[PDB]
């Protein structure tokens, strides 16, 4: 039967609270409680980047740390030089409802994907003077959220129905299927390291994947409802989590448990789209109020407000060196701040 | 004498300027997000009422010692200009706006397809140029008639029977039509829209359809009625006080219904205010 | 039914996997952070801000 | 004054191109009205999408109408949360919401009933607080023989109203309206549709019209 | 992608020719072109350029107010026309292809060329070595010189260097002095400074001499190198 089972289970899951309780004798905020101060911050954005009339989710920089790529409901994906404010390409899409940025490492493709259940890849270094589709997935019976780049060959995705795949950019074919989540996935940041890579699901788990193995290793639940926004500390021992209501949980990967908790009482929207720092002293969080909030990942309290938005943020990102952060909003607005 | 006029006018002028200093602000702000036909006739409305306002200060602070001007004769023609061509240039915006608004429901299909921004802009340089224009002829003769003398007060034999008939003539023309064309077109609005529709649709267009008519009335009709019978009279009428204070009112009054015309504008008004 | 079974089954072989698991203590991690988070601090220009001559915009 | 370094002219040049092309894509897609198509099982969704089109994602439909291209997607073949992507189909023209009148009896609570929870959360959604709203009425000509037999007391305990189609469909126009709670900032257009006289196309076309009127009132002042 | 022209002949003093380059698998609508001239034995020589849309328009100085370029994007095509020729425009022209974005590779393809004959503050780049003996298996450096420095305050130079076989059409190398060239193989390498840069071919092999060209682009107005013979 199967009430046998279920009581395994449960057994199995107080086991699991009682070990991670067990090594749980201090806690990161008594640790950095005898650290200096991060400070007040006063990072103003100096950028236009005034091209597009739809809502933006226009992240994902590249290694290069300069170019940008921006989707957004118009059906066209704006290629933009972040120095000069200048657009690199226009790629118009088949489908405008697209929610995906991807520049890939070697930054010669583009991935995109929404909820048409097509994952389209886009060459940049092409011969003509057009940028046209290298590669059309299908497969996925969900909204397609995060289309991250592995490899120059490999593409993780995740969509709507509780389960991620890795494509091959060459074959059009599935290669590794993860099931394990009980509702729609997205925040798939793609490791520091590359050789590993988590979720959120909407049902507040977050659950890591390996990649080459292709079953999942641990699961954290800290949420009280759907998470979308998830970094990696590219340290590459924790990782951060955003969900709808107005609070972030930074996760340890060895401790496997909620490190500590960011939230206020004067903040009650969504979270979307976080990211840290290179260093990971700064967590920036794009919240529900039209404007983004920065808050220190070592001790707790704020450090400063990016106010400079008028509709709801809804992606935020950083570059690789840590110059510079981009944000982007509904009102068809990217802002790009940098310290004083 | 001077007690009623300057009570109201410091009033007016002090309950005005922050209003339409605080409305430029959402218009520049709705000209940078989206451009509209009706959004740059009606920003070209509000700079007209701050070029009237802030160039107030300038004639209001005379102690109005005599009706005479302590000022040199020079300075007098350029607040004169001013003061009447913005009054003046109301009701040919009013008339473009309600112009734009016919066809807004009149032919919704024609209105989304064809954007008449360059349209608007060249209407509203035009509307500028015919009230500049006509403002122009008037003083243009009246600075000479050959604590020395005065302006816009009572004048000499020559200069009236030049004055009287292109006087009226501006009257009529900057009065009469646009009464006519705005009425006209307000009258199609609330009857094309009540046609198979629902009730509320009725009671918001046509209650602020009658307010507006109504302050239209009470501003500009007293001033055009003594302008008309001083043309029967033959001589100035002595009734110019109060029918500045309205035209005055006018200005002021015009950021109030701009608030609770629209909801999008009460919307962003809720929101900017920091 | 027949297909709950299999349900049961594939959740509790996952959990059997996550059960042993090599953890350490949180107080041994966070202290790890803190040393990498304070190593690259002065090469972060998101704490330090970076002069506005050299600033790439 | 820094000469630009010649090739970033050229560099900006294209982007200006860029700009211009972007808008007029943007200047196109003003002019295209966009409707959404819901429903709650099969509610006649295909029927009315291949009377209408001529006269795994979106079935997207661009029929034209009176020099009018007009926009139509259809979200159910997704099988997901509603309201992680209902977001982005906000700001749309109108959206179409079609119910069968012969879904009272029928379970798998009847259809209806489970209808009825989908048009509230969909007219009282935070997203389509200003979107106007065209009800569809199918299966009109099932309703005529399939009434006769099955009384309306199954389905509404407090209906004491003559067994007739011509207040049986008024009865359910009424209770689909006064789901809605915003009737103040919003209305809906409720129309029956059949297989002869087709006027549905009419229909969308002046319901497209009336909120057309309406959006351009809030653009150009008044309302 | 290919462009091939059309247009040569012989040709009296004075008269007006026009020259087709007919671009056929690329977008020509989002390419700016380029028209360059070789004297038949002399080195290269530009003529003009039109950009993408027929933005801005640039003719050289000997060539200026006198020539004229257009473009039509439907035909998919390039026009140069020429009014009251002499002795000295006899020369073989090449309609090339140019884009200009981050990252890009101007000058990557050029045309097939078309033989003409007539019968009867700007920037100056010099090249040390005319003619230098080479073989197959030893490296080479060519030293490439400029009246102005290149290096722009942007943090990178305008260097592009070509390569002319004993019978093709020039083909671009690395571009900027800091990239190489797509379809180029990995043996040549560009490398200096501002007024004094350098080419070095390591591990030469067969089938690779001819005529390297130095190009800048500080200004428009580009002018070419004295070009490095290898044989
Ligand atoms: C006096 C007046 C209006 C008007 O033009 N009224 C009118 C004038 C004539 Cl000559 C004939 C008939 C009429 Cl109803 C219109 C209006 C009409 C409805 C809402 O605002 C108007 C204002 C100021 C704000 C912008 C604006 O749009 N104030």
């Amino acid at each position: 039967e199967l009430d046998q089972l279920r009581q395994e289970a449960e057994q199995l899951k107080n086991q699991i609270r009682d070990a991670r309780k067990a090594c749980a004798d201090a806690t990161l905020s008594q640790i950095t409680n005898n650290i200096d101060p991060v400070g007040r911050i006063q990072m103003r954005t100096r950028r236009t980047l005034r091209g597009h009339l739809a809502k933006i989710y226009a992240m994902h920089w590249g290694t290069d740390s300069r170019l940008l790529v921006s989707a957004s409901q118009d059906g066209k994906l704006i290629i933009w030089d972040s120095y000069t404010t200048n657009k690199v390409h226009a790629i118009p899409l088949r489908s405008s409802w697209v929610m995906t940025c991807a520049y890939a490492p070697s930054g010669n493709y583009v991935a995109c994907g929404g909820l048409d259940n097509i994952c389209s890849i886009y060459n940049l270094k092409t011969r003509e003077g057009n940028v046209r589709v290298s590669r059309e997935l299908a497969g996925h019976t969900g909204y397609l959220s995060c289309c991250r780049f592995l490899d120059d060959n490999q593409i993780v995705t995740s969509s709507g129905d509780t389960t991620c795949a890795l494509w091959d950019i060459e074959t059009g074919q599935q290669t590794t299927t993860f099931t394990g989540h009980t509702g729609d996935v997205m925040s798939l940041s793609l490791a520091p390291d590359t050789r590993l890579f988590v979720s959120g699901a909407c049902d507040a788990s977050a659950k890591l994947w390996d990649v080459r193995e292709g079953m999942c290793r641990q699961t954290f639940t800290g949420h009280e409802s759907d998470i979308n926004a998830i970094c990696f500390f590219p340290n590459g021992n924790a990782f951060a989590t955003g969900s709808d209501d107005a609070t972030c949980r930074l996760f340890d990967l060895r401790a496997d448990q909620e490190l500590m908790t960011y939230s206020h009482d004067n903040i009650i929207c969504g979270i979307t789209s976080v990211s840290f720092s290179k260093s990971g002293r700064l967590l920036l969080a794009g919240y529900d109020d039209f404007n983004c909030n920065v808050w220190d990942a070592l001790k707790a309290d704020r450090a400063g407000v990016l106010a400079g938005h008028d509709n709801r943020v809804s992606c935020l990102g950083v570059t690789d060196d840590g110059m510079a952060v981009a944000t982007g909003s509904w009102d068809s607005f990217l802002k790009i701040w940098n310290g004083s | 004498n001077h007690w009623l006029v300057f009570s109201v006018y410091l009033f007016t002028f002090l309950v005005g300027l922050p209003l339409n200093l605080l409305a430029l602000v959402i218009f520049v702000g709705k000209l940078r997000r989206r451009p509209v036909a009706v959004d740059v006739l009606l920003l070209n409305l509000t700079l007209s009422d701050l070029l009237l306002l802030l160039f107030l200060p300038f004639r209001m602070v005379e102690a109005a010692s005599g009706m005479h001007w302590p000022l040199p004769f020079i300075l007098c023609p350029l607040s004169g200009f001013l003061f009447f061509t913005t009054i003046y240039l109301t009701a040919l915006f009013l008339a473009a706006v309600s112009i734009e608004r016919f066809l807004s429901v009149a032919y919704p299909l024609w209105y989304k397809t064809r954007p008449r921004l360059g349209q608007a802009g060249l209407v509203s340089v035009a509307c500028w140029l015919l009230a500049s224009a006509h403002c122009s002829v008037v003083y243009v003769i009246e600075f000479s008639g050959d604590t020395n003398g005065t302006c816009y007060l009572e004048f000499r034999e020559d200069q009236l029977a030049i004055l009287l008939p292109v006087r009226l003539e501006m009257a009529v023309v900057l009065f009469g039509v646009p009464l006519l064309i705005t009425s006209y077109c307000y009258s199609r609005l609330v009857w094309i829209l009540g046609r198979g529709a629902s009730h509320r649709r009725r009671r918001r267009v046509a209650g602020l359809v009658a307010a507006t008519l109504l302050n239209f009335l009470v501003c500009f009709g007293p001033y055009n009625v003594s302008h008309v019978v001083g043309y029967i009279q033959g001589e100035s009428p002595v009734w110019r006080s109060y029918v500045l204070l309205l035209s005055t009112l006018n200005s002021c009054v015009d950021p109030l219904v701009y608030y609770f015309s629209s909801s999008g504008f009460q919307a962003d008004f809720h929101e900017l205010l920091r | 039914n027949t297909a709950s079974i299999a349900q049961a089954r594939k959740l509790v072989e996952q959990l059997k996997m996550e059960a042993n698991i090599d953890r350490i203590k949180v107080s041994k991690a966070a202290a790890d952070l803190m040393a990498y988070c304070e190593a690259h601090a002065k090469e972060d220009p998101l704490l330090t801000p970076v002069p506005a001559s050299e600033n790439p915009f | 004054g820094c000469t630009l370094s010649a090739e970033d002219k050229a560099a900006v040049e294209r982007s200006k191109m860029i700009d211009r092309n972007l808008r007029e894509d943007g200047e196109k897609a003003a002019r295209e009205v966009k409707l959404l198509l819901l429903g709650a099982g099969e509610s006649g969704k295909s029927t009315i999408v291949k009377q209408m089109k001529i006269i795994t994602g979106i079935v997207e439909t661009h029929f034209t109408f009176k020099d009018l291209h007009f926009k139509m997607f259809d979200v159910g073949g997704q099988r997901s949360e509603r309201k992680k992507w209902i977001h982005c189909f906000e700001g749309v023209t109108a959206i179409i919401f079609c119910v069968a009148l012969s879904d009272y009896d029928l379970v798998l609570m009847n259809r209806m009933h489970e209808s009825m929870k989908l048009f509230d959360s969909i007219c009282n959604n935070k997203w389509f607080t200003d979107t106007s709203i065209i009800l569809f009425l199918n299966k009109k000509d099932l309703f005529e023989e399939k009434i006769k037999k099955s009384p309306l007391t199954i389905c509404y305990p407090e209906y004491a109203g003559s067994n007739t189609y011509e207040e049986a469909a008024a009865y359910i126009q009424c209770q689909f309206e006064d789901l809605n709670k915003r009737k103040d900032t919003k209305e809906i257009y409720t129309h029956f549709t059949c297989a002869t006289d087709t006027k549905n196309v009419q229909f969308v076309f002046d319901a497209v019209t009336d909120v057309i009127i309406k959006n351009n009132l809030k653009d150009c002042g008044l309302f | 992608v290919q462009l091939v022209e059309s247009g040569g002949g012989l040709v009296q003093p004075g008269g007006s020719r026009k020259l087709s380059c007919s671009a056929s698998g690329f977008a020509f609508s989002s390419f700016g072109m380029h028209w360059v001239r070789q004297a038949p034995e002399k080195g290269l020589e530009w003529v003009a350029y039109i950009s993408s849309g027929s933005g801005t328009i640039y003719y050289a100085d000997t060539v200026k107010g006198r020539f004229t370029i257009s473009r039509d994007d439907p035909k998919n095509t390039l026009f140069l026309q020429m009014t009251s020729l002499r002795s000295e425009d006899t020369a073989m022209y090449y309609c090339v292809r140019s884009i200009y974005y981050y990252g890009s590779s101007p000058f990557d393809f050029w045309g097939q060329g078309t033989t003409l004959t007539v019968s009867s503050s700007d920037i100056v780049m010099t090249q040390a070595t005319s003619s230098v003996p080479v073989t197959p298996g030893e490296s080479v450096s060519i030293s490439c010189r400029s009246s102005k420095s290149l290096l722009h305050s942007n943090g990178n130079t305008y260097l592009y260097w070509f390569l002319q076989r004993p019978g093709q059409s020039p083909q671009l190398l690395i571009y900027r002095m800091s990239n190489l060239a797509s379809g180029v193989p990995d043996r040549f390498s560009g490398s200096g400074s501002g007024t004094a840069f350098t080419l070095t071919i390591s591990r030469l092999e067969a089938e690779d001499v001819g005529v390297y060209y130095c190009m800048q682009h500080l200004e428009y107005p580009l002018t070419f190198g004295a070009g490095t013979k290898l044989e």
